[PDB]
């Protein structure tokens, strides 16, 4: 019956919405972004 | 009684920094402080001046 | 304070007095604040809304290439204040044990 | 009896005082029993009620109002919320 | 070094103002930290220890930059989530303004909003690689805000792509590399600080990614209570570094009390898991428990408070319960010695960590179960040194601790009214492998039997100088007779809970049939009937109106019989009219008659009267209701049937009886009268 | 307790009244002549209100006797002082106290 | 060799579990895939140990319990190839085996 | 970071393949010329047979520097082991093997039943059967 | 459903039968809802027992001069008279 019952996002307090947004952004945007600093760091440290 | 004996060591043998080191070790070990030892050392050593 | 500002003290005694000042007055508050600095609880205040990654500028499109000076500006993360008691040895001790 | 709309109000009166009698003297009511009163007698409406938002507001009202003080005004306004929730599917309320 | 230590301490305290921080930065490096002696401290060719202090300063400034990034992200979240919520309201408005023209599309759009809010946010946010309107409703106007902010964040962290540094990250990297190049650093702590700083500078997104788990946002109204909770948490954390004493115990108790009273502990459990409060409290508890293991558990009150706090932390939410399930094994390790405090225990914490959670019960580990089974075996083998020192007679085994371990095993096996087959089977095998767990009564080589053991325990209770020391801070410490009865009741309760389910038995699973056969072999039926038939002492009015109330803590009680009834119902089961009538005549009906007779005002609210009420309502009356169909065609025991009906009705007409208990009684009466 | 000896004169007209705050500069010495406290080192005058039991009865009587702008030596007996318990780490048990108190102003 | 024997016992038990069922489910196929990957790596390691050839390692394995593990794999391989060939959807798992 | 330093990147041209091999060798040289092999052996010996992220990272680094059967790294490791004559390395390796797990039918059944059971509560609010 | 439910349909039917006057369906302008409330409460308002309640409603009719009033406030304002006359009649604990 929960599926029939609606769960609007806009009926959610701003602070909980912010926490959920932070988690989702971390999971989908920050984590997916790829940066290959290993080669540069190793070369700099070796020189 | 042990703390007072260690302080009497300073009293009777002189101003030896190794006794001070022992008293310092009594207070703290591996980053954990023993409040009873700290308080007893303070009470028995400092107020006499 | 006189030991701190003294210049002729032996090195061991100068270091000892500096460390004694830190231990007597500042060590506990420093420890508590360092423990609390690991977490970021951000109230939704107008000051928080005012925060931006880059200072208002025009140097570059992705904000000014120059950052703001680190540690300078508005920080709204909650950190409990420091509490200190005056050193006074003429006040009455608590009647209870 | 009398005018039909009036009779409807006395039906409200009697249904609320049914539970007032059990917990309080005649008029005093507690949410402890107002929850059962609403969820039982308005069971017919919620079956056909599709305003998930309003029924959720009612489910929030019940856990908000556990403090347990209520009167006729509170009961009638909340059951009015329930009936408008049920019927607003039937009829547009904007 | 002294001046830099003082400056670093003041900075970490945060006392320094903006102008002071600017002066410190100018001293560190004039050119780089220049708003709008020339040589800086970094370029001044200093010794290694001074370099360590400078590294501490740079660490502070890097931490401040990380804080700035986190706060900026939080503010952008504040704005962006408001935008998304407003547009979501608009979209729902239009979708409801849609008069079900095409269900295939109406349901497709409305499934979005039927989904939980976290998945709603995920779906809305999922447009990083590009998505059309149908998959992602967000308009391009809203999307561009996030794209711009993400580009800004990458630029700030430097992942978005000189002879002078021009920035803090460049300055730190250049300085660390230059120091390492110039000299072979001989200070391990200096090397560690240098390379930690270098790694932080190189991996900007990694540091923010690791920091975010600890980032939380709260409404403006919660600020005061959150600050108070932070003060209490800081106190508790400070007590991690001091050996526990009286003052620290009192402080810890006060802090835990205030934390439990505070609202944030309920409104934001996620904030608490992020803060790690549960782990801090557990570390304090285990430290003090480990302290003086051989002697005793010093500061029992603090341990009780910590155990209560952790159990209630588990109760607050399921996620907290899983967090404590993660540490279960640690609590089981520390739960070796207990009951010397008589309050809450780490064993209670472990039980709460798994109570009423099918997922966690299924995830429970055989190693964890075997540890508790080994503890139970040890209890069945050796006696309790604390009781022996107190002066209690040496019985040779520890029913007191055996009962606690059995309680944990019961909570593990039995979940939400249904037995967990895996845990039940594992526990049954583990118990049979170690027969001493069953206790000396069921101990095979010379076991007297369960009925004989319970009768012997009753005689222990009756006889002084053998029940107790007989040479009372909590109701006269403990009583050996009641302890033995409680141990056997708990054992039989656990076995009955381990009993397989009826639907499995009907399906014919060989494993379930074998387990039920093993349980029947362990526990004979006649012993259970005799124990259920044992007479309970009833309050009586004597000696000039004095109430002779039996002492519950030191006497046989209805709960011991209730466990036996549960075993009889689940394992053996009542399927024959003759057996039902026999058990009713011998054991149940006398207890019901006694409960009816204790309905008078004098004895109505007595402890034994309430115990009998609970026993009947929760064990017997449900059983008779389930067995009601068997009462058809019992014209031969007409007198007994009439007496039972009258007794049940008299119980129904009873005072000091809860509504649920009255409901059970009335349901039993209608069920009987339907088939009689 | 307490004995008061006048080191320097005061006005002689104004004396502290109950519930009235006193600002003072004090220097605490043990009866052997060992200093244990002094506000002048902290550079901040000590402020205390009479009749609220904030300071020991030796102060509560000596400062009351003193007048505005007066400097006086107060000899406070052990029992009027912290007494048998003492102040651990600072004052030994059963120690008479000698104080050099200047009453700056009343507010 | 001992780890390989533990693995082959586990795989034989899993195959006996799934023998009755007509079609292996997705989770069963995934677990099979992980087990066969690990077994493949262990076999590659043993082959690397013995190739060259290393007479000492050859004799050690010959005297070891490798033969029982190979027997278990032979049984499992025969039965699993039959069962998986009867079903087309499990072609990828059959290729892995 | 050191492990990723060694990349290990239609059939390519024969010059392409040898040239890729040469970068892999140079990248492994950057590490094992500075004691990375001895560090890996010392870390594997220090772990003392308790599995964890530390030994996992050590093994990954060792694989990275040994990829392609680097003979120079192999000799550097052998010389260190024979010279130090420590048993801790192989004792830890044996303990790690003994700790390595295998297929478990009881665990499989538990996971199947847990997955079968579902949350009545909203997925966002509750775990909803996400466990390792 | 219960007879309370029938009372609810009674209220909703009266509200709609008089909303057909001005308001679309579940809306109704006060210029007309006022006539509804006095005409239908004519018995109650005529047997009014709380002068305070009657004067509050007589001022409400003018206070809500907006030509739009929702069903919640209609039920509230009718209950204002109803509960007042109620509490006068019965003891009120």
């Amino acid at each position: 019956v929960a599926c029939f019952r609606m769960t609007p996002l806009y009926n959610l307090p701003t602070h909980r919405a912010c926490n959920m947004f932070l988690e989702s952004y971390k999971a989908s945007w920050i984590l997916t972004e790829d940066h290959s600093f290993e080669d540069r760091m190793i070369d700099d440290l070796s020189k | 009684n042990h703390i007072k004996s260690i302080i009497s060591l300073l009293d009777k043998h002189g101003r030896n920094h190794k006794v001070l080191d022992v008293l310092c070790s009594l207070c703290v070990c591996n980053g954990v402080a023993v409040r009873s030892n700290q308080d007893l050392i303070t009470e028995n050593l400092l107020p006499g001046r | 304070l006189h030991a701190l500002e003294d210049a002729r003290l032996p090195g061991p005694l100068r270091a000892g007095y500096y460390d004694l000042l830190i231990s007597i007055h500042l060590e506990s508050a420093c420890r508590s604040r360092r423990s609390m600095l690991s977490e970021y609880i951000v109230p939704l205040t107008p000051e928080t809304r005012a925060i931006t990654l880059f200072p208002p500028g025009r140097s570059a499109e992705d904000g000014p290439r120059r950052h703001g000076l680190p540690g300078v500006g508005v920080t709204t993360s909650l950190r409990p204040p420091h509490h200190f008691s005056p050193p006074c040895f003429v006040v009455a001790l608590p009647a209870a044990g | 009896m009398g005018s039909e709309l009036e009779s409807a109000m006395e039906t409200l009166i009697n249904v609320f005082h049914a539970h007032s009698g059990k917990e309080g003297d005649k008029y005093k009511l507690s949410k402890k029993e107002l929850k059962d009163l609403l969820q039982t007698e308005l069971s017919g409406f919620l079956d056909v009620q599709k305003d998930a938002d309003a029924v959720d507001k009612v489910m929030k009202e019940l856990d908000e109002n556990g403090d347990g003080e209520v009167d006729f005004k509170e009961y009638v306004v909340l059951v009015a919320a329930l009936t408008v929730a049920c019927n607003n599917f039937f009829w547009e309320t904007s | 070094v002294p001046v830099l230590k003082l400056v670093s301490t003041l900075l970490v305290m945060g006392v320094f103002s903006d102008e002071d921080v600017k002066q410190i930065l100018k001293m560190i490096e004039p050119e780089v930290f220049r708003e709008e002696l020339e040589e800086g401290l970094l370029q001044m060719k200093l010794p290694e220890s001074v370099k360590l202090q400078m590294c501490h300063l740079l660490e502070y400034f890097c931490d401040q930059e990380l804080q700035h990034r986190v706060e900026s992200l939080a503010a952008f979240a504040e704005c962006y989530v408001d935008k998304m919520q407003g547009n979501q309201r608009g979209r729902y408005g239009l979708l409801m303004k849609a008069f079900t023209m095409s269900a295939a599309e109406t349901a497709r759009r409305t499934r979005e909003f039927r989904s939980p809010p976290q998945e709603q946010i995920n779906m809305l946010l999922h447009f990083k690689n590009g998505a059309d309107e149908e998959e992602c409703p967000l308009p391009e106007e809203i999307r561009q805000e996030l794209v711009n902010f993400h580009q800004d964040l990458l630029a700030h962290c430097g992942i978005q792509l000189e002879h002078k540094p021009q920035s803090l990250q460049e300055l730190v990297s250049h300085t660390v590399v230059r120091w390492a190049q110039e000299d072979f650093v001989q200070s391990p702590e200096l090397v560690r600080a240098m390379f930690s700083l270098l790694h932080r500078q190189y991996d900007g997104l990694g540091e923010l990614l690791r920091a975010l788990p600890r980032a939380y946002t709260i409404s403006v109204s919660s600020v005061e209570d959150t600050m108070s909770l932070l003060e209490c948490l800081g106190q508790i954390r400070s007590l991690l570094i001091v050996q526990m004493g009286p003052q620290e115990e009192n402080l810890m108790i006060q802090s835990i009390g205030n934390i439990m009273n505070n609202k944030v502990f309920y409104q934001h459990p996620n904030l608490m898991r992020a803060l790690g409060m549960h782990e801090t409290v557990m570390e304090v508890m285990v430290n003090v428990l480990g302290g003086g293991e051989s002697k005793e558990i010093r500061f029992p009150k603090m341990v009780t408070s910590c155990c209560r706090f952790l159990c209630y932390f588990c109760r607050i939410s399921r996620q907290n319960q899983r967090s404590m399930f993660d540490h279960l094994s640690y609590l089981l390790e520390n739960s070796g010695i207990g009951l010397g405090m008589q309050g809450s225990t780490p064993l209670d914490v472990a039980a709460a960590s798994v109570i009423d959670n099918n997922e966690l019960a299924l995830a429970l580990q055989e190693q964890d179960l075997e540890k508790v089974v080994s503890y139970l075996a040890g209890c069945g083998l050796q006696s309790c040194p604390m009781l022996l020192a107190k002066g209690y007679p040496d019985i040779g085994w520890n029913p007191c601790g055996g009962e606690r371990y059995l309680d944990f095993l019961r909570f593990a096996v039995f979940v939400n009214g249904e037995s967990v087959e895996e845990n039940a089977n594992v526990v049954v095998r583990l118990l049979i492998r170690k027969p001493e767990c069953f206790g000396p009564a069921l101990r095979g080589e010379g076991g007297s039997g369960l009925l004989a053991a319970i009768e012997e325990a009753i005689r222990i209770s009756e006889d002084p100088a053998r029940d107790g020391p007989g040479v009372p801070p909590e109701e006269n410490r403990v009583h050996l007779g009641h302890a033995i009865m409680s141990f056997y009741a708990a054992l039989i309760d656990l076995l009955g809970r381990c009993a397989p389910e009826t639907h499995l038995i009907q399906a014919g699973k060989g494993e379930a049939l074998r387990i039920r056969a093993i349980l029947r072999s362990l526990v004979p039926l006649d012993d259970l009937v005799g124990i259920i038939s044992l007479p309970l002492q009833i309050p009586t009015l004597g000696k000039d109106g004095a109430l002779v109330q039996p002492k519950m803590s030191a006497s046989f009680v209805p709960d011991h019989k209730a466990s036996m009834v549960l075993f009889l119902d689940r394992v053996y089961g009542i399927e024959n009219q003759d057996f039902l009538l026999h058990v009713l005549d011998v054991g149940f009906l006398p207890d019901m008659r006694a409960a009816a007779s204790l309905d008078t005002a004098t004895f109505s609210t007595t402890e034994m009267a309430l115990a009998l009420n609970r026993y009947l309502c929760l064990a017997v009356l449900p059983l008779i209701t389930k067995c009601a169909p068997l009462f058809a065609g019992t014209e031969h025991r007409a007198i007994m049937v009439d007496s039972m009906l009258h007794t049940v009705y008299r119980l129904s007409r009873g005072r000091s009886l809860t509504k649920a208990q009255r409901d059970v009684i009335e349901d039993c009466l209608m069920a009987l009268c339907r088939y009689i | 307790g307490v004995q008061v000896e006048t080191i320097s004169p005061g006005d002689g007209r104004t004396f502290p009244k109950r519930g009235q705050t006193c600002v003072v500069h004090y220097t605490g010495m043990l009866e052997d002549g060992k200093k244990f406290d002094s506000s002048r080192d902290r550079n901040k005058p000590f402020k205390f209100t009479l009749g609220k039991q904030e300071v020991i009865r030796g102060w509560e009587e000596g400062v009351a006797q003193m007048s505005v702008g007066q400097r006086a030596k107060l000899i406070i007996s052990s029992d009027y002082a912290y007494g048998a318990t003492g102040h651990p780490g600072i004052i030994p048990p059963h120690a008479t106290l000698v104080f050099d108190v200047e009453l700056l102003k009343l507010e | 060799v001992d780890y390989l024997l533990r693995l082959q016992e586990s795989i034989s038990d899993f195959y006996w579990y799934y023998s009755g069922k007509d079609v292996i489910e997705e989770q069963g196929k995934r677990n099979f895939s992980k087990a066969m990957s690990v077994a493949k790596q262990v076999f590659n390691s043993l082959t690397e140990y013995i190739q060259g050839p290393c007479t000492g390692n050859q004799q050690s394995l010959a005297h070891s319990r490798l033969w029982d593990a190979v027997v278990g794999f032979l049984h499992v391989f025969a039965h699993m190839m039959m069962k998986l060939a009867q079903d087309s959807s499990q072609i990828e798992l059959l290729k892995e085996l | 970071i050191m492990a990723k330093s060694c990349h290990l990147e239609v059939e390519v041209s024969f010059e392409e393949k040898e040239m890729e091999k040469q970068r892999l060798l140079y990248q492994q040289s950057r590490l094992h010329n500075r004691g990375a092999a001895e560090m890996v052996l010392q870390m594997i010996s220090a772990c003392k047979g308790e599995t964890g992220a530390m030994v996992s990272s050590t093994l990954k680094l060792g694989i990275s520097i040994l990829n392609g059967g680097n003979a120079e790294v192999q000799q550097k490791m052998l010389d260190y082991l024979k010279d130090k004559k420590e048993v801790g390395f192989f004792q830890s390796i044996q303990a790690l093997m003994q700790t390595c797990s295998v297929l478990d039918l009881n665990a499989f059944e538990r996971q199947n039943k847990a997955e079968g059971l579902g949350m009545v509560n909203e997925d966002g609010t509750v775990i909803n059967r996400q466990n390792g």
